[PDB]
RNA sequence: GGUCUUGUAGCUCAGUCGGUAGAGCAACGGUCUGAAGAACCGUGUGUCGGCAGUUCGAUUCUGCCCGAGACCACCA
RNA sequence: UCUGAGAGUUUGAUCCUGGCUCAGGAUUAACGCUGGCGGCAUGCCUAAUACAUGCAAGUCGAUCGAAAGUAGUAAUACUUUAGAGGCGAACGGGUGAGUAACACGUAUCCAAUCUACCUUAUAAUGGGGGAUAACUAGUUGAAAGACUAGCUAAUACCGCAUAAGAACUUUGGUUCGAAUCAAAGUUGAAAGGACCUGCAAGGGUUCGUUAUUUGAUGAGGGUGCGCCAUAUCAGCUAGUUGGUGGGGUAACGGCCUACCAAGGCAAUGACGUGUAGCUAUGCUGAGAAGUAGAAUAGCCACAAUGGGACUGAGACACGGCCCAUACUCCUACGGGAGGCAGCAGUAGGGAAUUUUUCACAAUGAGCGAAAGCUUGAUGGAGCAAUGCCGCGUGAACGAUGAAGGUCUUUAAGAUUGUAAAGUUCUUUUAUUUGGGAAGAAUGACUUUAGCAGGUAAUGGCUAGAGUUUGACUGUACCAUUUUGAAUAAGUGACGACUAACUAUGUGCCAGCAGUCGCGGUAAUACAUAGGUCGCAAGCGUUAUCCGGAUUUAUUGGGCGUAAAGCAAGCGCAGGCGGAUUGAAAAGUCUGGUGUUAAAGGCAGCUGCUUAACAGUUGUAUGCAUUGGAAAC
């Protein structure tokens, strides 16, 4: 048994809550989106998207593809 | 070490820890062997520059040897 | 060991045989016997024969004949 | 690791003579328990001893044991000897371990042919001023029949040729001292004073090599063979190599480790019931009752001449003469060797009793040496005694 | 094996001498009957070629006598160099420490030279022999172990010593060199390196 | 070590509850045959694994022992 | 420049063909007999069977509240941490079940890729919110623990803003599927801990911080190839094939999705099926190659079975988690707990394959200012004649030769046999004695001397002074350190094969035997004995491979009567192709370049008391690229 096992299964479950928490943030964001297009969301997306890109709740070369296919898929409106 | 038994050696290597000791060696820095404690080191000389500057910390044998040639007060102009 | 059944020659002089007993096999092919190429090392397990074996008893072992 | 002792309570070997239904189960758990109060770490089982089928259920003790308790002055191990005709040998390796021991007759169930037996061997092979209790003075307290209980037990004695007439009888019951009855857990306070003088402290020494008595075989979960025993004479550590001799080709082997009931203890010396986890043996190989030995000792021996006093039928003995081609079993703490009593020159019929030097061939070599006393016994009655007086091979 | 035991039992059969005239000879008389009583009349039972390999094998290997595994294993390390094998072979087969020492005119037999470097009493360049296997070169150094003068028997050996003609020593000192390379005309012209060297179908 | 089986000839087996040790073969000799096989047969072959009681010599009525062998012996 | 062993055997004999057998090397080797020692390397293949225990991952309090403790009346100071936070956790260790494939490599495309830390370089290290861990109180269950309510720390977590430079948009220019640049838009950065210098204000030391830029690092994918037996394995593939779009990966991808269609694979072998870790390598050979892919190494797979998810730079992780399954254990019978293919160790197996060992001295690892920590990795010690090696078991002398085993079938004499008794002589080991290294020209520790940006202090760096941490060590080794042949030889064979004879007994009985063969009546053979011989602290045999066997033939074959020409013809694919002229140079030779790690191959050298082994350098092969030739 490692030392540190059960601390850190006791510890992550922190980290855990907050990055599904923190991925429906944005998902919710991203629905408006669906729902109706403007530029004002794509700022508030992009905005609540840097947060989890910056670390890796979400994929950044991932968060790169979607940014870039929400922008193009606007531009086209 | 690597070595004979009952006979001390530890071949100087710039290895990482990813790989084990008797593994992949990276760069073999000549060698050393313990089993003469006057002169028993030899490297390349070359290795050391841009070994150095591009980080990457070989094993740590390599900053006593640099005291017996004293390599920091030529370097740390070329580092900064 | 396996569940084969296999015919072999007694090796040694004398016998000792008890009818399902235990013996140290050897091969050995031998023309006398049609087919037959194994045998046994007569001399270390509950079969002990193998008197005055005085000459080599390196194949059928025995205590070291005493001088 | 299995929780180092560390030795600093003096060890005596303790016993018991009789039969159960004295209590013998009540008496081995209120020894203890008694001990433990005047005494720390007084270990006791009552049925925790018992580890078997028809152990637990009938109650009896087929494979004999020790049982270990200590107090702040000494420490002891009781030989849980049995009765139980044809379990005599049972008996003997306790005897054959015995320094001190409790005779225990009670005011009921008195003295059987049986206990007359395991007196008469335990006098024949010599045990220095044994201590008798009397049991059960709870239940039928009497003035004469307790009287007679203890008239026929120094009789008993003398006619061994112990001094039964100075030979101390604590009355009172264990029965009612581990009830709680402080009248009777006096009493055994009463039984080890008695205890403390004829009942002597073994010499734990280092000149001499070595000595094991086996009394079972054991193997751990995970580590290997353990043997167990009693530690007769000579030092031993963890690491030394021993020799397993007699009824085997004398093989070495090399000790794991020294233990006492089933967990490591400092140093064997000579005198100490204890035992040794080895290194690449068989329990197979090992056997309950085995001697054991070290490279550079006493040899075994087949043969030897010796001058033995039959048992006379008068002290409960043979009832007719033995032949040579007569086969009975000889005894040297550990085993029933078998060997023919070949008897001198014109002796073929001996009866009983005689004193008469005899030679006789073993089945097996066991190490022999002057000055030994053992008993000699077939047909489940003891039929010769004698001590060895020559070795010829 | 690691020594010889009976040394004329093998003079006997190998028509062997290591004195030239004398490891058969002024015994009574010097007798030609071979080891055991079966010496009626023989000229060849097997004796072939490869028997006469067998034997010149068994007269080599005990005119020094030593084992089997150091010969093969010596064998083994000349076949790692080159030149002639067999000549430069037989110079290192007369180059190493026992046989120099018989030859330096210090050791009444080379079992007594085996014997004397087992006993630690020979020194060379300073260093202490526990095993004659040495291969030697020119340059070298080898001396008497002074503290073990007391001996007689190197002391008798020593004044009257055979010296050979490509090792030199002093007995004022007791200490001699490999000087030079010999050449074969200082050995038996009997012997012949193609006997043993085509004898080699093992290695 | 106790719960129990078992050791009968050279081998395998029979042997009223104490009166007695034998079959088949291994195997010696005869019949034998031009020689050899076949062959009919007479053997020898045992206090019944060894010891202690009982009495009518005890395998026999029991018990003990040696050894092998179906269960229990750190072992929850 | 480079290397080569044979033999018998068909029959009446012989010539030819021909198999077979043997003489030889190697093994996780065991077993048989026997066995002193050291150096040296390895040490469970079987049941990838289950496995008490320890240890195999801990560390940081100078990251933090707070807890407890001690010196102090206190103030506090200091030690550790119940815990949080960070780091590593994926390194490493061991088993190849599985997989016949981009697995192993090889050469390469990654205009298709990322990369915690660490390097270079650029900008700062703000203000707030909300807290809870820890704790307090309690129930319930044996615990596994959970929940009911409060209470506080951090660099724990999260808004706001500034955001050079970035990234993503719009637009402009820019060169050969990519890419730089000009402007704007959207949006995104943190942190403090200890401390010097300061009256303070502040400046700052030092570890780090964020967005950054450079690297390397490693990872991943793909291509051409190479590496099993197998057609008495010919059809196979329905996300399979292609196209469109979308979703998902560090990157691109039917990776997936829905739609539109029927394509894709293979007779020059799709696949069917048995087996398999691959390679470097080890044995044999002269060679290509056959052999096994031991031990280690490179890489890869997995962790009781089958899935699945968290976190993290990456894991579904041997020793993290959930579920289900199977085992086992505990149990309060309701429910929980464990995964040595981590080392040793045990049980089963096998004929068997080391200890439940010491030290973290040294290497190495990280965690840490540092101190210090652990480290079944590692160095060791021990077991095994596991394998090799070294090394003894006494030296010389001693005669016509002690006795005696045998013989000549007795009385001679010979052999044993210089064998012996014996003259001394002696010790590597052994045996008492004391000394005695190195490994630690490691690392930090402290001051001293000096250097530098910076001054007002420091801190960073370099040299000397001392302390050191030695597991092995009592090591190796040695001075007549005391004594001493004392401490030690077996094994197999003696008919030809393939070196090694006599006697007795035996009579195809016993048994030996790879061959012939020996004993139904004088056995070289069989049993034993003496003698002889051969290898030796090992000897022999077992079993596998190889050589011999060039005996499926590149080296290295024939097809008439010993196997082998089809019954013949037609003849597809295909193989093989007249002469001369030209082109390129694909193939080929060839020079240079990169790579095929290292070990190992080879030569020299060095420590190996001599070698085994290890290290030094040089040291090929194949592929790709480039410069030459047209001989083919």
């Amino acid at each position: 048994n490692i030392k540190s096992n059960e601390k850190r299964l006791r510890q992550n479950i922190k980290r855990n809550l907050n990055n599904k928490g923190q991925k429906t943030k944005l998902k919710t964001n991203v629905k408006n989106f669906h729902k109706e297009i403007n530029l004002d969301n794509l700022g508030n997306v992009y905005s609540q998207a840097d947060r989890l890109a910056r670390k890796g709740i979400i994929s950044t070369n991932r968060a790169r593809r979607l940014k870039s296919r929400n922008v193009a898929v606007l531009n086209k409106t | 070490r690597m070595g004979r038994v009952h006979y001390p050696t530890y071949r100087i290597v710039a290895v990482d820890s990813r790989v084990k000791r008797d593994g992949k060696y990276i760069a073999l820095i000549g060698h050393l062997n313990p089993a003469l404690k006057e002169n028993k080191c030899k490297i390349d000389e070359a290795v050391a520059l841009e070994w150095l500057n591009k980080g990457a910390k070989p094993t740590d044998t390599v900053r006593s040897l640099f005291s017996q040639t004293g390599l920091w007060k030529k370097f740390v102009e070329s580092k900064k | 060991t396996n569940g084969f059944e296999v015919l072999t020659y007694i090796p040694g002089e004398g016998h000792n045989l008890q009818e399902h007993s235990v013996t140290l096999l050897r091969g050995g092919r031998v023309k006398d016997l049609p087919g037959v190429r194994y045998h046994i090392v007569r001399g270390t397990l509950d079969t002990v024969g193998v008197e005055k074996r005085r000459q080599q008893r390196s194949a059928y072992g025995a205590k070291k004949p005493k001088a | 690791a299995r929780e180092k002792f560390d030795r600093s309570k003096p060890h005596v070997n303790v016993g018991t003579i009789g039969h159960i239904d004295h209590g013998k189960t009540t008496l081995t758990a209120a020894i203890c328990t008694v001990l433990a109060k005047e005494g720390k770490s007084a270990a006791t089982r009552y049925d925790q001893i018992d580890k078997a089928p028809e152990e637990k259920a009938r109650g009896i003790t087929i494979n004999s044991a020790h049982v270990e308790y200590s107090s702040d002055k000494r420490h002891y191990a009781h030989v849980d000897c049995p009765g139980h005709a044809d379990y005599i040998k049972n008996m003997i390796t306790g005897a054959a371990q015995m320094d001190g021991a409790i005779l225990v007759v009670s005011a009921t169930d008195s003295v059987m042919p049986q206990t007359r037996e395991h007196i008469l061997l335990a006098r024949q092979v010599g045990v220095p001023r044994m201590v008798v209790f009397l049991n059960k003075c709870d239940i039928a307290t009497d003035e004469e029949v307790q009287e007679l209980v203890a008239e026929e037990v120094r009789d008993l004695l003398t006619s061994y040729g112990f001094d039964g007439k100075n030979t101390p009888i604590i009355y009172g019951s264990a029965l009612k001292a581990l009830e709680g009855d402080p009248k009777w857990e006096a009493k055994i306070h009463d039984l080890m004073n008695a205890v403390d003088e004829w009942i002597p402290t073994p010499e734990r020494e280092v000149d001499k090599p070595f000595l094991l008595a086996i009394e079972d075989t054991m193997t751990i979960t995970g580590r290997g063979t353990v043997v167990t025993g009693r530690v007769e004479r000579g030092e031993l550590k963890v690491g030394q190599e021993i020799e397993i001799v007699g009824l085997r080709p004398i093989r070495k082997a090399v000790v794991t480790g020294i233990e006492m009931f089933k967990k490591e203890l400092d140093s064997a010396m000579a005198g100490d019931n204890a035992g040794v986890l080895l290194r690449g043996v068989d329990r197979k190989e090992v056997e309950r009752g085995q001697v054991l030995a070290k490279p550079g000792s006493i040899k075994p021996h087949k043969k030897f001449k010796a001058e033995i006093y039959a048992l006379k039928k008068e002290e409960g003995g043979r009832h007719t003469g033995f032949l040579n081609g007569y086969r009975p079993q000889f005894y040297f703490r550990t085993t029933d060797v078998t060997g023919s009593i070949s008897l001198p020159e014109n002796t073929e019929m001996v009866l009983p009793g005689d004193n008469t030097s005899i030679t006789v061939e073993l089945i097996a070599p066991i190490a022999c040496e002057k000055g030994s006393k053992f008993s000699i016994r077939e047909g489940g009655r003891t039929v010769g005694a004698g001590s060895v007086t020559e070795v010829l091979e | 094996m690691k020594y010889t035991g009976s040394i004329f039992k093998r003079s006997r059969r190998l028509g062997f001498s290591l004195l030239e005239n004398n490891k058969e000879f002024s015994k009574g008389k010097k007798r030609k009957t071979i080891p055991g009583q079966h010496g009626n009349r023989f000229r060849s039972s097997t004796m072939s070629g490869y028997a006469q390999q067998l034997q010149e094998k068994q007269r080599m290997q005990y005119m020094y006598g030593i084992t089997d595994k150091q010969f093969r294993r010596l064998f083994r390390l000349v076949l790692k160099q080159r030149g002639n094998l067999a000549v430069n072979l037989f110079r290192v087969l007369e180059s190493r420490l026992d046989n120099i020492v018989y030859r330096m005119g210090f050791a009444p037999t080379r079992r007594s030279a085996r014997q004397l470097v087992n006993h630690g009493h020979v020194l060379l360049n300073d260093r202490t022999v526990d095993t004659p296997s040495i291969i030697l070169n020119p340059g070298d150094k080898v001396r008497l172990k002074a503290k073990t003068i007391k001996i007689p028997i190197v002391k008798a050996a020593s004044e009257s010593g055979v010296v050979s003609p490509f090792v030199e020593t002093n007995n004022k000192t007791f200490e001699g060199t490999y000087v030079r390379f010999p050449e074969r005309s200082e050995l038996p012209a009997g012997i012949n390196e193609s006997y043993v060297v085509e004898w080699y179908k093992r290695l």
